[PDB]
Order: C-alpha cells, then structure tokens, then sequence
DNA sequence: GGCTG
DNA sequence: TTTTTTTTTTTT
C-alpha cells in the first residue's frame, strides 16, 4: 500500500491537498519507504510544490545515503504507479493504513515505557515518559483520522447550515399552491407524512394524486401497495396523468390509439420522473422488506427513489412487534417508528395515510384526541393533514382539508383550506 | 454410510497431495499427507498432519496444525466439487519369518559383569537369570541391516539392549532395542521378522494361573506370568488367555490415555489391577523397586489381591480417577 | 517474587490482612503459581481461613489436575517457607508485583483488542471492548494501588462532603433565575430530567432553549435529536441566540451580512461553549450508541459534554433488551435506567422528553398520573416539569410549568410559575 | 487424610469429641491405618481415655500382628504430630472422607450382592445380604454425618429455644416509640422489611431516617444506593443527625466551624455506629454483588454490617434470572427471595422500598393490591409499611404510614398512625 | 511416529 | 412463527 500512496502523493493533487497534513515520516517504515517519503518531504518543504520523478532522482543523488539505502530508494521510485485510481476508496485505504501504523507505533512505545520502567531507578533513560502517560498516548493514536465529521457542529458549520436555509436543500415542493405555502416550501427529505381520513374519503386517491405530482415534478416515486394490485394503483395514475376518467378505461370509451398518443406525449417531456409500483399482501410487508426492496431496485433497476408512498399505514406489519393486529395502536405506533427511520436512513420523503377517529367521522372538525392513533401518529409524524368530506362539500366536488400537525411550519397559520377533489381521475385540484 | 467408496474418491482427490502416505494398517484405512488447508507446519516442510480415516464409520479428514477435521464429503465438496457431483451421484449409484542369527549381539547373561550395560541393568535392578533374554549390542543399525537390509541408511555403531520376542514356539520372530543413552529417537525401537509376528513377550514362558499383561518388558521380568503386549493397538482377539488374563497397567491415576484405556478394558468386563491402595506411589513397577525399593513378591502379593472385574472394577476404577 | 508472596501469605496474619483483598488469579502466572493461588482462594473462600500446608498438598492439592500440574504445584507448596521480612517492605514490593502484572495484563488485553477488530467482521468475538475503549482499560491498570476506598464513611469522609458542599461541585446553574430558585442552583451532574408537554405544545423549544442557555453559559452541548434533522435544530438553536423569528429564516427576511455577523460576534465571546448537534433514526439509538457517540467525539473532535439533551426518550431502543416487547411500561422503564446509567457514569446533566396521556391534551393541569409511555419513568427521573399551555396562555405567549417531581427540592414550594414562552424565537423568558 | 485425622484423634480432643462417635474401622482402609485404628479402638474400649505415643508403641508390642504390616504399622505411627489445624476445616474434611469411603464400602457391598446372587444356590455364600436389601443399607450410606441434629424438635428441644425467648437474639429496635409498639421490640434479624410509597413520596426520606436512628444505636447500617449518589445520601443523613435544614446547606447558611464541630461531637459519642453509603448503576447490581461488598467490607477495613439499606429493590437485578427473560412479576420475586436469602445468611435486618401503582399515585389509601411490579414481593417480605401522603397531610407535615404486612404483631392494633415528617431535615417525628 | 471429533 | 398459561400495565 506504500507505494500507492508515495505514488499518488507524487502524481496526485487532490489526494495530496486531502491527506498530506495527515502524513508523518514514523507512519510509513524504517527502510527505503521511510528514505523515499523523507525526501518527498524534504523537497515539499524547501519547494511548496510536489515533486517530480526526475527532481526525486536529482534529490536522491545529493543525499547521504549509504549503497543499500540507494538501490531501496532508486528501485523504489523506479517503481511508482501513476494509474488513477478511484479518489473514496484511496483516501479510505490510507486513512486505515495511517491508524494502523499509528495504533503499531503507540503499542510499541508504551511497551518500551512498561520495559523501561521496570529497570533500577538510578538506570533508566530520563527522556522516556512516565507509566502515567500511557493512556493519554494511545488517545492520540486513536486520534487519527483524516476527516472529522461527527455531526453538526454549531459555530463552526454556520456557514454550510446558510447554504442549506437560502438553497432550500431539504424542500420539495408539492405542485399545490396552498401545500406549499402551509409547509414553507414542500415537505422535507428524510420525513414521515400521513393523510387522515373521515367520512367518505379514500386513502389512495390522495396517495396518488401526490404521486402523480412528483411524477409530473421528475421525482422518482416508488408506490408501494397493500390492498391493491399493480395494475389498479397505475391506473389510478393513468386517470390522473392522461385525464381519462377511471370509469372509461373499464368501459372501453378510450381507445389504444388515444391512450398510446397520451403515453408518448408524456414521454416526449424531459420534466417526467419514474414511477415504479410494488404490490405486498397485505400484513406481509414491514419497513425491513422496503429496505431489500430499494436494495434490489437500486441495484437491478438503478432507480433511487426520492418519494416513497405507502399505500396504507394500518395494513403494514411491525417488524419489531413481528405479531399482527387488524386494528392495533402498539402496532401502528411501531409502524410509524419503523417507517421514519425508513425515511431518515434513505433521505426520502415517506407518504401514508389513516383513518381519523370515529367521533372524528361524525364530526367535520377532527381533533389529534379524535384521532385512531393516538398519541401514536401525532408523535411520529412531521405532517399530518386531515381530510373532511361531508355532503355539502361532496356535492361542491370538494374535501375540507384541516391541518392537524405542522412540524415544518405553525399549525395554525392555515389551518382549514378546501380542497377540488375529483373522484374519477383522482385528482386534487386548486380551489380559488 | 459407504466405507469403501468414500476411501476410493479421498483416495483420488488426495493421491497428489503433498507427504501423501497410504498408512493402511491390517484393519484400517489411514491416509497421511500435508494438509493442503494450511500447508501443514510451515517450519516443518515433512510435517503431513493431514489424516483421513475411512476406519471411522465416515471417512473423516483432521489436520493436526490447524485443527480442521471435517467429512471427507465436505472438503471434497469445498474443494473439488467437480469429483463431489461425480461422487454425490455414485452414492446413490450404490445404493512368516524366524530370527536365526544374532550379529554383534552378546547375552546379557554371558556378558562380562564390569560392562557398562550391565552395570546399567544393576542400576534397572533386573532379575540376574532375566538377562538370558536379553542381549547388548554395539551394532544395532549393522545387525538389523544385516538381518533386514535397507532398515538404516548408514550402519552406525549403536549399543542397544535387544529383547527377541519369541512366539508360542519360542521363535524370536522380532526384537525390541532399548538404547542405552537418555538420548535417542526412540526408545523402543522395535524390528519385526516378518509383518505378521507376535506382539505380545513372554507368550512362551507363560505359565498355569493367571496371566500379567504389562506395559514393558523389562516389567514382566519381575513378574511371574508376565507378558507383554510390545507395543502397537490394544487388541483383546490377538489376546491370549482370554479367561484368566490379568490387566496391569502403569501407576498414572491423573493421566488421561491410562484410565481410557483402563475404562476399555473394564467396559470389556476384563479383570484389571487397581493401585488405589498400592503402599508405593512411583509410576511403575520397576520405579518402585529401584526408589521405593518395592520387591516382587510384595507386589504379587498385593496384585492377586487387587484384581476386580465387573462391577467391582468399575467402582474402584471411579475412585482411582483422580 | 510469587513464592514469597504465597509464603508470607500462608504464613503472616499481618501480612494476610494487609494483601488478600487486593490478590486476584490473573497475577502470578499460568502455570504452578496460579494453580497454588487458586487452591488458597479456594480454601479462604469456603472456611474464611488461611490454609496451612497440610491443607493445600493433602485437603486441596489431592483433588484433580494433571500430571504435570500436580508436581508442579507439589514443588510450589514443599518450596513455601515462612522469610524474616520486614512488614512495610514486603507490602511495598508486592503492590509493585500487582502493578506490574496488572499493567501486563492490561497491554496484553489491549494487543488482542486491537488483533480482533483487524479482523473482518463475522469473526470480530463480540463482547470484546472496541479500539475507542484502549486508554480507560490503562488508566484502569495504572489505579490498582492497595488503598482502602469501598464507599462513602459517613464520618471518615465529611471533610470531601464539606468540600462538595462549598464548592457546590454538583449543580449546573440554568440562565433562569426561576429554575435556579426552584433547583437550589440548577440541575445535579448525575441526573436525568424530563420534560413533559404533549403533542405540538413544546417538548423541543424547551430543549432547545436549555440547549442554548447552557451554550451562552460556557458548558459543551451534545444535542442527540430522534425525531428532528440536524439541520432544523440548529437552526431553532439559531433562532433562539440570534434574535430572528423562525419563519424570517424560511422566508428570507434575514440577510448572510447580519448572520454572519452575529455568529461572528457569539464567536467572540469567551463566555460561549461548543453545541454539537447529532441525529438518529427514530427508534435506532441506545445507550451503547451515545456512548460510542462519546467516545468518538472525544477522540476525534475532543469534545467532551457536560450537558447531553436527548431529543425524546420514548424513541430510543434499549441495549439490554435484545427482543422487542409490546409492553412500553418495559421498554421505556429500562432506556430511562439506561440513559440515568450513562448520565451517572459520565457525569454529564442529562435532559430528554416524555409524551403526557390523551386525557391530559387540552387539559389546564396535568398531574403525574398523565405519564403516558410508562409509570417507571418519573421514578428514575431525578426532575421532572410539565408544561400546560392550554388556550389562554398561547394568546399571551405564556406556559405554565407545574413541577411534579422535584427532586432537588419541594416541588409544594413554587410548584407554578407561568413561563413566557416565544414559539417564533423558539426561548423560553421570563415573568419577572 | 488417614494420617491428619490418626495424628489429631491421639492429640487434639474437642476433634476426638466430635469426630469419635461417627468413626468405624471399615472407613479406613485395609492396611496399616485400619490396624492403627483398631488399636486406637481397643485402647479406648479399656481405658476411657485417648492413648499417647508410647502407649501406641506398648500395645504393638503386647499385641502383635504379623511383621509384614507390623513394621508398616510401626512405620505408620512415626508421622502423627499435634499440627494445630483449625477445627472446622477438620471436621469438614473428615466427614468428606468418611462419606466417601462410606460411599466406596456399600457400591463393593451391593457389588459383592449381586455377585452371591448370580451364583448358584448350592455354593452361594449365607451372611451376605439378599438383593431386595440393596437399596436400604445405599440409603444407609447417603445419610452419614457428623450433625447430630437434623431438625428442630419441639419437645426434646424446649431448652435452648427459651433461651431464645429471655435474650431476644433477633429483635432490633428502632429508636421510635411507635414503631417498636407495632412490632413488639423492632424488626427482627434474618428479614425482609418494605417502605411503600408513591413517586417523590418519602420513602428515600424514611430509609435515610431510619438509618440516622439505627446508627444513633450503636449499629453499622451499610446503605446501598442504585439510583441517588453516596455525597445525596449522606447529605440526607447529615441534615438528619446534624439538625441542619437542607435548604441550609445549598444556601451556604451553615459554616466548616459549626459542621466540624458537630460532627466531632458525634464522633466523641461511645454510641455511635459506621454508616457506609454505596452506590450502584441503576439495575447493574444483584445478590452476589452485594455478598462480594459485604466481603471485601470486612477485608478492607473491620465492618461487618447489622443493618442493610437497599434503596431500591426494583431497581436491581436477579442473580439466577437472566436480564429480562421474565416477566416483573417472576423477577421481583426472585429479587426478593435472594435479598431474604442474604439477610437470613448474613444475619441482618435489610430494610428496602418498593413502587406503588400508577392509581395509587393521588390515593388517600393504599392497599397491599397497589403494590407495584411483583405481587410476591408482600409474599417474601416480613413487614410491610405503606407511606400515604396528601394535600392535607402535606400542609401540616405529616405523613399516614399503614401496616400493609406485618409477621411481628397483628396489623390491625394499629393500622393508620399520623407520623410528622420534616422533609427539610428528612426526618420521622413522632406525634406525641 | 504416532496422536483428532 | 403460533400457543398457552399468569401477571402487569395501558388504552379506550
Ligand atoms: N417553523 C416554525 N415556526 C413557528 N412555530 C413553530 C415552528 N415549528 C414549530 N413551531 C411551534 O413549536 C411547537 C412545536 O413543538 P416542538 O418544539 O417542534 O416539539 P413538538 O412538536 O412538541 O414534538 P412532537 O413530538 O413533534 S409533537 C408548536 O407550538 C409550534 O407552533
Ligand atoms: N435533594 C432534596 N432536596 C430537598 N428536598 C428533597 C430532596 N430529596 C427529597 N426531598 C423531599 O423529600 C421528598 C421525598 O424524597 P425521597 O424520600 O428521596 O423520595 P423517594 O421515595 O426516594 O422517591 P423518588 O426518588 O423521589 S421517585 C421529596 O418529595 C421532597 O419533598
Ligand atoms: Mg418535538
Ligand atoms: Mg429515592
Ligand atoms: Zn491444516
């Protein structure tokens, strides 16, 4: 590995701007790689620059070494790689290399210290520390590592924390104006959102009218159903993305040749993400099997997903509880849990949704009390909207849509808004 | 399990493995080699650790340097599992010499009184008339080459005590050489006539009553009836006087191989010698006559009245443990 | 000098008294000597006596070993012989052997420690302590002197008492004078304190506001958040000592000059700790994970807190537990015992929240009887406070704190206080 | 061991007193012991009397064997020395011999049984036993020993259970009136005695009272703490002995003179006990740990406790249960049974506290049945006192401490008795 | 020159 | 992964 590493300090920039502060002559050994990095840093430090094969040659010749020291060394720089490796995984190997040989050297040195100290105290050498400066030896040599990031420093990421509030790196937007202005900008990567539903209102209408808007935002969407088929969420999709009502693809009133069209004018769009539908039976899928399922995506189809929708909550299985409940809150607080660090470990945004509480069925205000899972949902959840359909709305084509809570913004500032739900091609539009 | 086919595919898979040796007793199927797991010693290059037994109900492969035992299947399928399909699929598929001549050998009993030997026998305290079965040599490497050429490469001048082992007939179809330095390959080097010979001593001078089988020779000498088994497996068929033989074994209470041995003997219902309540404490006979000056008839005094078989065996075998 | 310290121990009663309860089998060898210690130990501990010599070689020596075993421990015992020695250098040189031997035992643990994790995982021996737990295991070794220290004499230890009482070398004071005449002078260093408030009434604007008065105090902050990002603590940690509404930071009112120069001017004050803000997946962090967290930061960005703020305490996982239990007066029980055993351990004012019942949301007071995860929570918390901000306090800014378990003080006292609460600043001010 | 019992028979007598009526000739062996012994025997027949040495020689030579063993006798008898060993050991190691040789002596005797069985009729030996007497003349040999008591009887033994009537030998008291009126001399030795209380209740308060009062009666009270630190501790039981509020020390009202001087006024008192505080981490401390400190308190220093505070006992951990593979009802149990254990081998009184429910936290009575975790913790305690603390008490400093248990009087003498806690000094007052 | 489970 | 006892706890 010596060599690698004196060959891309020579012929190297990035590697050499990234680990030389980290280089010392003990870490690399007591022969001609030790010889070869004394004069690489030699020439470093009377010439702020790295040095060449024929400088390195020159510098070898006025040196003062002796016949087996300059064939190690001349053999040594006769035999340097100037192929490009891959910068991650040369940076790792090295990072290993050092606190391996940093770990060798501290062992060694407070085993002198320990042999040194059991001698007659009128003989013993007065440079070498004392027993008691063992332990603080060994912290430095497990003080080595050639980027410290543990967490979020305050005071001294404020800078790179800016450049996170002005670029909104964690927003995505919702494509629905009044969703966008409740949650400063969209929801957030790395979240759980659920949809609370009363009376009269579906789970996967509103499930897949954010889906196809992310789709139609160039997100990629991973829809992952329970109580349904693949080819029914698609086409619920297809509803809301070609316009065609659900009804009239079972009827037959669209034709191949319309729907054939649709499907190339939406590929022809460049702003078009991927949509990629994945069936479970229902109790048979907790958050360990999403994770073989991204895995398998990932490494099959190359598609990471930056939305993740779950097609119900209730449906899924605690991989924790490993028992299963039709209607159980240890379960769903559980679910909940497991489907946030789902999120949070894919950098994701996770949609769900639930049905509110039977007091909140009844009534058109629906309270976090009046709520299925209490206590459950409204402490795993950085959002969670509420959807109300009575019959005046459902007559209007709308849904009331109440915010029960904001974790991205105050719940209150808009809380009650109305929402144009259209029931055949599952769609959510603005409402002026 | 198949014995034999799984002795014919290890013998295939192994023939080009280093130190290969095919140790093939009269009853057991044994093949040495250099463990190609771990290269056997990597200081000792003529180490072959790699043992597999098709004696065993499953011809099972061991390593003695890196302690990897494991079915002969297993490795074959880890290792070469082109010849392991072969083999999977088969599976289903199935589905005498006399000594005459004592070159450089003088008796001990005719051996002048001031030889060193002999000096040494007083210090071993050895029964005076004992030493008309035993002879010395100067030439051990030169007589058994003369006898058996080919044996040593170079016929060095060894002194060795030489006991010939006469069968039933009382014909030395083999010998044993003690040698005579503390330093030596081995201590007992023992030469056979031909591969058949008796391994047991003193089966021609056994006498009425019951019969002492020993661990050493030179034991049986201060026994009367004493025979022993030289070496080799502990066999009970190859054994005589199957009624009325007595099993003597050394003084070693905490050695573990001992009371192994000791157990099979007594599970056999075999009648053994307990020293649970010996006066003396040394290992063996002869350490007791020479330090705790033990004589014989003390110890035939005290052995035909320790003898145990069955059950009366196995309880003061438990004592005896430790 | 094993044979002396066996002789004197068979025969001196001084001696005996003086040494025994320092001696351990992993000091003399392995070999005769540690066979002959174990046959002593074995004898003390079963008749509370020092053996003879007739004991070890005939009631303990005549039981089970190997050949070699047994002459080697029969030549120990015939060797042991009472030595005229004078009884301060015979102690003197036998802690200089316990020592020695426990500094040998020390660098040889720590050599395996360091050849098992070379090793790949699979084969890595778990339960072995990792390469961060080098330095403790010496300093551990070093502190092995014969001085009697088993507990806290009542009056043989009043002058340390009385020091701790003068100095007060146990309260952490708060930035609030309201907390500080409640606490006698802040929280205690071994402590675990809870905060309780229900959903979306407070529960990390207090953290974050005793994040940031601890951080205006001087002391090190370790932020441990389970359900929020990195990012957006920090950011309420911005809002709080910045002066900004959280909203003026999302909608852009705030310009880089003023922040920057604000961070600048904190930077400058002396009177200014270090927060460092860390985040897990919800459910996915136990006590072992903060610990390896400590130890990391310590080693690598040397950052030791006295101030660990773990954002929800009924989001964690228990080390102890390896199967997960439906039953949460369990589990929240044993990570509460956990996080206390770390906060003891390190020293360190642990703070973290706690989730109030249904029953009492929307309720003007909130007794202790309102624990809504477990009841053996507000047993191992040292100081618990519940907030109650019902409807009126939230039209005056305010939040009423009913302190239900005190246990620096009587909670009867000043059991209410009304704070002022500030949700745009995220901070918590005073009444006065 | 034939030689050191041989050797202590002829010399030491309170052995020969103990060990005689338990000695056969058959446990010996069959050589020069057993005619040793058999000499010993007559010796002892004739003359009522333990022989010496030359005696020994004249009755070898008035009764002679044959020379064979008669020198390894006369041999025999050269070794036996006084060697004062310690008694117990002796006994010990004697009563294993004579167990093992009777062990060894009845398997040869039912061996030689079934041998006389399998011959034929004609030839088989008449004094040996039949085969049906196999197993009783085995049980014969099971139950040998040298206690020649196997259980209490009650009317050979009404002596020396009087005795135990006069001199109570069990009754600790307990400096409160009260408390020895409702237990008729005070908590007994060798028990388990339980303070029931609500959260932030007094029951740390009554522990820490209860130990000042005991160490005020010339006693050493060890307590052990797993959730408060020792300097809390003693901090309670300073401000109970030393009449200083709490507040007082946490104000700085209270100078080094006054402090000083009170604690050396204390120290001059001739009636006054040690009182040391031990900490433990919460749940990493059991039975065997405290047997481990109770050892090494008697080592390090001359403190060999009577009475044990344990602060909590829910908050320890089995020592035959593995962590959390029962419920808290099996766990607590066993806790308890293992804490009685080491106060009936120790001889202690071991006074603890336990949790009541989460419905009996705002109770102004509590029942046996509000008893938290385990409901065989009242079945293993001996005496049980339930703390009840209400708005009314609490505003006249008092507290209602009920007999829930009591194995030392009838509960319902005085069931409910008002008790005046001062919290400031953590002292129990007695209404008179 | 044998020795494994 | 189910099954059954008992307990303790909590939620509705
Ligand atoms: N971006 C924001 N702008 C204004 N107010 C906010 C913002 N985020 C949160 N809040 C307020 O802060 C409170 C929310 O409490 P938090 O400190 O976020 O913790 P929490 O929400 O109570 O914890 P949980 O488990 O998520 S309910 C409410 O009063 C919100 O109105
Ligand atoms: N450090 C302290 N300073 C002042 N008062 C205290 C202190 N500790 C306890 N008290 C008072 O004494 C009461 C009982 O405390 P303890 O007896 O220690 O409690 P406990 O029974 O151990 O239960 P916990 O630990 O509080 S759940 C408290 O409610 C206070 O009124
Ligand atoms: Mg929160
Ligand atoms: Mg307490
Ligand atoms: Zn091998």
């Amino acid at each position: 590995m010596v060599e690698i590493i004196l060959s891309h300090l020579i012929f190297d920039q990035a590697y050499f701007s990234k680990v030389w502060p980290y280089m010392d002559s003990e870490y690399f050994e007591s022969g001609p790689a030790k010889n070869t990095f004394k004069l690489i840093k030699s020439h470093v430090n009377e010439y702020h620059s790295v040095p060449s094969i024929n400088a390195l040659n020159v510098a070898l010749e006025n040196s003062s070494f002796t016949e087996t020291e300059y064939s190690g060394v001349k053999t040594l720089i006769s035999k340097l790689a100037d192929s490009p490796e891959d910068h991650s995984w040369l940076v790792k190997e090295t990072e290993k290399y050092v606190q391996q040989r940093a770990m060798f050297n501290a062992t060694s040195k407070i085993i002198e210290i320990q042999t040194n100290a059991e001698l007659p105290p009128e003989k013993r050498n007065k440079k070498m520390p004392d027993v008691g400066a063992i332990p603080d030896i060994m912290r430095q040599a497990l003080s080595i590592s050639f980027d410290s990031y543990v967490g979020h420093d305050w005071m001294d990421d404020y800078e790179a924390r800016w450049l996170s509030y002005m670029n909104k790196a964690r927003k995505v937007p919702f494509k629905l104006r009044i969703l966008n202005k409740i949650t400063k900008g969209g929801a957030e990567t790395g979240t759980l959102n659920v949809l609370m539903a009363g009376v009269n209102v579906g789970k996967s209408l509103g499930l897949c009218s954010l889906a196809a808007d992310y789709l139609q935002l160039g997100h990629n969407v991973l829809y992952i159903s329970m109580e349904m088929a693949e080819e029914v969420c698609a086409k619920r999709i297809d509803a809301n993305m070609l316009d065609v009502s659900l009804d009239d693809i079972d009827d037959g009133h669209i034709s191949y040749a319309e729907y054939k069209g649709k499907m190339e004018k939406w590929r022809e769009k460049s702003t078009l993400g991927r949509l990629i539908v994945k069936q479970y039976p229902t109790g048979g899928a907790d958050a360990n099997t999403f994770r073989s399922l991204l895995n398998e995506l990932k490494l099959k189809k190359n598609f990471v997903p930056t939305i993740i929708i779950v097609d119900y909550l209730g449906i899924c299985k605690s991989c924790r509880i490993r028992v299963y409940s039709e209607n159980s809150y240890t379960t769903v607080k559980a679910i909940a849990e497991e489907l946030r660090a789902l999120a949070v470990e894919t950098e994701t945004v996770l949609w769900t949704a639930a049905q509110v509480g039977k007091q909140a069925w009844d009534s058109s205000d629906v309270n976090m009390s009046d709520i299925a899972e209490s206590a459950g949902l409204p402490a795993t959840a950085d959002f969670m909207l509420a959807v109300i359909e009575t019959e005046e709305l459902a007559a209007a084509e709308q849904q009331l849509i109440k915010q029960i809570k904001s974790r991205y913004g105050d719940k209150n500032k808009w809380n009650k808004f109305l929402m144009g739900v259209q029931k055949g091609n599952q769609k959510w539009v603005e409402i002026e | 399990s198949i014995p034999w086919i799984d002795n014919e595919f290890a013998y295939r898979a192994l023939a080009h493995l280093p130190k290969f040796t095919q140790v093939n007793n009269s009853s057991t199927f044994k093949l040495r080699f250099r463990c190609p797991v771990c290269g056997d010693s990597k200081t000792d290059q003529n180490k072959a650790r790699g043992w597999y037994y098709g004696d065993n109900n499953e011809g099972n492969i061991h390593c003695y340097n890196c302690n990897y035992h494991a079915p002969i299947g297993i490795y074959l399928k880890e290792f070469e599992p082109d010849l392991y399909r072969e083999y999977i699929f088969e599976i289903r598929k199935e589905k005498k010499k006399i000594i005459k001549s004592l070159p450089s050998c003088v008796r001990l009993d005719k051996l002048a009184e001031d030889h060193p030997i002999i000096k040494y026998v007083k210090a071993r305290c050895i029964p005076k008339d004992k030493w008309k079965y035993l002879w010395f040599t100067t030439e051990w490497p030169k007589l058994v080459n003369s006898i058996a050429p080919g044996t040593y490469k170079k016929e060095i001048s060894e002194p060795r005590l030489v006991i010939p082992i006469y069968n039933a007939n009382g014909k030395a179809e083999s010998f044993q050489g003690r040698a005579l330095k503390k330093d030596a390959p081995q201590k007992y080097i023992t030469i056979e006539a031909y591969p058949e010979a008796t391994k047991i001593y003193g089966v021609e001078r056994v006498k009425d009553g019951d019969v002492y089988v020993l661990e050493g020779p030179i034991d049986s000498l201060f026994i009367e009836n004493g025979i022993a088994i030289t070496g080799g497996q502990l066999d009970l068929e190859v054994v005589p006087f199957k009624d009325r033989r007595v099993w003597v074994l050394d003084n070693e209470p905490r050695h573990p191989d001992t009371i192994k041995r000791m157990t099979k003997l007594v599970d056999a219902g075999e009648r053994v010698m307990f020293w649970d309540k010996s006066p003396w404490k040394s290992k063996d006979v002869n350490d007791m006559i020479r330090k705790e000056g033990a004589t014989p008839e003390q110890i035939m005094e005290y052995m035909k009245n320790n003898i145990a078989q069955g059950l009366m065996a196995k309880m003061r075998l438990s004592k005896y443990a430790k």
